[PDB]
RNA sequence: ACGAGACUCUGGCAUGCUAACUAGUUACGCGACCCCGGUCGGCGUAACUUCUUAGAGGGACAAGUGGCGUUCAGCCACCCGAGAUUGAGCAAUAACAGGUCUGUGAUGCCCUUAGAUGUCCGGGGCUGCACGCGCGCUACACUGACUGGCUCAGCGUGUGCCUACCCUACGCCGGCAGGCGCGGGUAACCCGUUGAACCCCAUUCGUGAUGGGGAUCGGGGAUUGCAAUUAUUCCCCAUGAACGAGGAAUUCCCAGUAAGUGCGGGUCAUAAGCUUGCGUUGAUUAAGUCCCUGCCCUUUGUACACACCGCCCGU
């Protein structure tokens, strides 16, 4: 590692279908506050709401599959 | 009074067995075998001995006074339905034992059911439960 | 792992009297529980001691329950 | 009475200790560094093998020590991340031969301790650092640089007082380094 | 006269939420402050609703744990009551303060997720919804002042009062914030 | 056409309707205590259904608004609103070599019928213990134990045909388990305003197999019954064992729900650690999935059809 990535955090748009294996995750729709026209695809573990904000620790992976 | 008194006794010899000074006196006098939690309320409300002090600053005439209510309660106006050993089978009195009549009269008690071999007493020699229990399920530790 | 097992003393020798009596109205937080884990005495006779300490006003009552009570130091101006 | 074995608080990354196993948990599980204090760490689950295990107690074995590798570490928070599957099979002699060294050294000086009375986390900590740790910072190895130095000072009486702890003191640790190491 | 809701004595405003992500989650301000940390209910019956109790009321329901404490509010009350006292006086700082910055302090931020068959070890990192980070910081600090406050001679007056402040500070002598640092190393060793 | 739905019972509201000395409320008088005003489930009687009882009717239907949908069936959120998914009952064709001949004077065949497998009396046994398994109860404590005081319910049941055995206020005696003359109820009237438990408050205890835990065991006293011994049950004093939150594995549940806590009914001469109901306190998590264990429909494959727990090749 030896690089402190900062913490960015992301304001969901449009929550898709509930992913996993017992069905547990949940594929989400973030965007970010820096610069408001990027919008990638994370997975989430809880229940989330539309216009819910969520704390990254990183801002670089995308999200995979139940697998 | 909160600061420890001189000639604080610590260990209490009393009737041959161990008895510690830094429990509460209603309590410290129930290590002794044959007396319990409920009778010795009643020896420290015969004697004037509070029971807001410990085991272990009480001195020689207080502790000889409630020795004197062991052996000998019935005088002391100890009512008879309280006694854990009356109208006895040997001569018909009503006592209370202190470890040594109570483990000796026990012993006695065990060898007359065996001599007189009743089915207690055979229970007993056998080493099973004598109060009429199922044995089936429960005593998995009789033996090897 | 050392499991060191506590013997509480059932009543003050000379340390613990000066000792609680110099530190204890020096804290912030004082209970029965706290007062036992320090000096390592009984709970009762933290009890008895905060209830001296109490009697004397060196103490201000806070709040009262059969379950615990809350003890504070005075205000040192 | 009871400190850690050399002068480091916590060890460095990438550093192989013995470590004594406590307690299985979800996440991990629940060590005991015996050579560092007691101080609490940490095992993973993926980590304990390298293939497919059938039961969490075939490499669990609660009580007994283990050789475990250093991975991350924290020195300002307390916490150690222990590594199972990196460890070559050359290595565990030599971390048993360390660790007998370190158990003997220790006993001898807790031994030394008890005669000689002395009963105080701060003075006990000075009396290592009287007679263990400073031929350790001399001989610039932990653990390597005692071991030789008793060896040494068990026929050399004069490298064995050059420290200057006390006089009784030393006589005793004389003494016991006479009767034991032989 | 209402001027102000004060949670027995002590008041609801003047009140300091740092994280923005825990805004509309936590209901302490203005509007969800009552007198007690008791409500009637009707508060788990929809998804979101329990977003809407106050923070304090929820740390009551999830104090009762384990057989023997299950629906004894008023002891639970009781000790969130006497537990204020002990914050109140012990650090100078309002106790609702202290509750929120814990809290904040306290919520695991990332989670692995087991994947795969019965018995394989595979995890996969996730991030946690910000609902679910409320959830598990008010379970891991009942847990901890639970298990401080068994076989021990302090109460659990006490024992919960230790347990927020060590959260709050970030010391991380606290159980709640150990629980939380190694699930953030477990999520972080394999992502 | 059956099944689902539709239908019935119960809960959730209606200050509107009908009604109450076997249910009360509000006013009035008398009486009692205190400092001019408060309390009375104290006494008695002028209206009333606000509490209670239970009868008829009403009310919620995707009804409205904004979206999605072929703008069709329907779905989502919100407002007014006691409820915008309460719980149970009934529950189709086909078959199981499922259980019951020990529910029956329901029953075919077989056996037996006076030294009886019918019947009756007396005693014993179904409880007997190297051990293993299932359902349950109490605990491993200080969110606690003991001791005082404060304080709050709902389902129920009650003098029986041969059949004798009911529920109980009140007075005395006795520590208590209990005992005697006394009164009510064949029941919204009497137990009864069912002064229930958990909780609440105030002392004692202080991390100690301890004042936790009450197994085992000794002595004594009452009740039921013709009869208790292999202690029916209850009470009193002693006796104070294992047990320091439990391996592999596995059960139940998502709202007044789990759980804690007690009260009724069934067995009952004596009687609940079981079961069926009832009430109090009252949560954590989730509004999803087919990964595990299984179920419903379509397509495909089969050397199976007593149907994969099938069939089958060779030394």
């Amino acid at each position: 590692t030896s690089r402190v990535q900062p913490i960015k955090l992301a304001r969901v748009t449009k929550v898709l279908g509930r992913t996993g294996s017992q069905g547990q995750c949940t594929q989400v729709r973030v965007e970010f506050m820096d610069d408001t026209s990027r919008s990638i695809i994370r997975n989430v573990k809880g229940p989330v709401r539309e216009g819910d904000v969520l704390t990254l620790l990183e801002s670089e992976r995308e999200a995979r599959r139940l697998r | 009074s909160l600061v420890i008194p001189e000639k604080f006794q610590h260990i209490l010899r009393v009737l041959n067995t161990n008895i510690d000074g830094r429990r509460k006196i209603a309590f410290a006098i129930t290590a002794i075998k044959g007396v319990g939690r409920r009778y010795a309320h009643v020896v420290l409300r015969k004697a004037d001995i509070d029971l807001t002090k410990r085991a272990g600053e009480l001195t020689e005439d207080e502790v000889e006074r409630v020795i004197t209510i062991m052996q000998n309660p019935r005088q002391y106006k100890i009512p008879d339905w309280f006694l854990n050993r009356q109208k006895d089978v040997k001569d018909g009195k009503y006592s209370q034992v202190l470890a040594n009549g109570l483990d000796n009269k026990l012993r006695e008690d065990l060898e007359r059911l065996k001599k007189i071999r009743a089915h207690r007493g055979l229970r007993h020699f056998w080493g099973l439960r004598v109060r009429g229990q199922h044995t089936k399920t429960t005593g998995r530790r009789g033996r090897t | 792992k050392v499991r060191d097992k506590l013997n509480n003393l059932v009543l003050f020798d000379k340390a613990t009297y000066d000792k609680l009596c110099k530190e204890v109205p020096n804290y912030k937080l004082i209970t029965p529980a706290v007062v036992s884990e320090r000096l390592k005495i009984r709970g009762s006779l933290a009890r008895a001691a905060l209830q001296e300490l109490l009697s004397k006003g060196l103490i201000k009552l806070v709040s009262k329950h059969r379950a615990q009570v809350i003890y504070t130091r005075n205000t040192k101006g | 009475l009871s400190c850690r074995f050399y002068q480091h608080k916590f060890p460095e990354v990438e550093d192989v200790v013995m470590v004594n196993v406590r307690s299985i948990a979800e996440m991990g599980a629940y060590v005991s560094l015996l050579e560092y204090n007691n101080i609490e760490g940490m095992i993973l689950l993926s980590e304990l093998s390298r293939r497919r295990i059938r039961s969490i107690n075939k490499l669990i074995r609660i009580g007994r020590n283990e050789c475990v590798v250093v991975i991350r570490v924290d020195k300002e928070k307390g916490y150690i991340d222990l590594s199972k599957r990196r460890v070559s099979p050359e290595e565990a002699i030599k971390c048993e031969d360390k660790f007998t060294k370190s158990k003997t050294v220790y006993s001898i000086l807790r031994h030394v301790a008890e005669v000689l009375e002395y009963t105080k986390d701060e003075q006990l900590e000075s009396l290592f650092q009287r007679t263990a740790w400073v031929f350790d910072d001399k001989y610039k190895r932990p653990g390597y640089g005692a071991y030789d130095a008793f060896k040494h000072a068990v026929s050399d009486p004069s490298i064995l007082d050059s420290l200057d702890l006390n006089e009784d003191e030393r006589e005793v640790l004389i003494n016991n380094i006479n009767r034991r190491l032989t | 006269t209402p001027d102000i809701k004060l949670f027995g004595k002590w008041s609801t405003d003047d009140v300091q939420i740092n994280d923005i992500s825990l805004q509309d989650y936590i209901a302490v301000k203005e509007k969800y402050a009552k007198y007690l940390p008791h409500s009637a209910g009707r508060y788990a019956a929809k998804r979101f609703r329990k977003a809407q109790c106050p923070i304090v009321e929820r740390l009551t329901n999830s104090m009762m744990m384990h057989g023997r404490n299950n629906g004894k509010k008023l002891m639970t009350v009781r000790i969130v009551k006497h537990a204020f006292e002990i914050i109140h006086l012990l650090t100078g700082e309002n106790p609702l303060q202290v509750l929120v910055n814990a809290i904040i302090n306290s919520g695991p931020r990332e989670d692995s997720t087991r994947i795969g068959r019965a018995g394989t070890v595979r995890r996969q990192a996730v991030d946690v919804s910000p609902l679910r980070r409320v959830n598990q910081a008010i379970w891991l600090l009942c847990t901890g002042a639970r298990e401080a406050a068994f076989r021990n001679i302090k109460t659990i007056a006490e024992c919960l009062a230790d347990e927020l402040i060590n959260a709050a500070k970030g010391s991380s002598n606290s159980y709640a914030i150990k629980k939380k640092d190694e699930l953030e190393r477990v999520a972080k060793s394999n992502r």
